């Protein structure tokens, strides 16, 4: 929360930024803080498609 | 050729024009003018 | 006007114009200040705004 802080108080949601982070950093895809970028990418396991 | 250029091109648009030559008979670039502290145009786009 | 008077391949970045009577003022200059990259910068403010 802290590091997404500081990125958009920055500025680092600008074009091309793109942003790669595993399971971990992200937490649960459901909860989503209102410090997250749009365009935000992340990588974790199959919660979808594999029950 | 620029004479006949321009009334072939008065041929197909039917403009009006008048033709002269230019005094000093040069180019013209960015050059000091008259050893001042500008560097301007002469000749043809000099006084174009 | 005598930048490009001295028809020298001079090298102007960016000029600025600054807010400071709104607080997000200063935070929509961030976004150039994100620019800043060359070593000389030539300053025209007050002393309270310097
Ligand atoms: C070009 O065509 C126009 C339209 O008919 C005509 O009035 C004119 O005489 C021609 N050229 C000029 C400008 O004399
Ligand atoms: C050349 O230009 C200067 C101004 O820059 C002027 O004082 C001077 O009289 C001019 N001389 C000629 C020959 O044009």
């Amino acid at each position: 929360t802290y590091i997404f802080e500081v990125a958009n108080s920055v500025g680092l949601t600008g074009y091309g930024y793109t942003w790669i982070v595993p399971s971990l950093v992200a937490g649960d895809t459901d909860t989503v803080p209102s410090e997250f970028p749009t365009g935000l990418i992340s990588v974790s396991y199959d919660e979808w498609d594999y029950g | 050729f620029c004479i006949d250029l321009l009334i072939k091109l008065a041929r197909t648009m039917n403009f009006t024009y008048e033709v002269h030559l230019v005094a000093d008979g040069k180019f013209g670039t960015q050059e000091r003018v008259n050893n001042s502290n500008k560097k301007e145009w002469n000749g043809m786009m000099g006084e174009l | 006007s005598t930048i490009e008077n001295s028809f020298v391949g001079w090298e102007l970045e960016e000029v600025l114009l600054l807010d400071m009577s709104l607080d997000d003022g200063d935070s929509k200059i961030q976004n150039q200040l994100k620019k800043l990259q060359s070593p000389i910068i030539l300053l025209y403010c007050t002393k309270e705004e310097a």
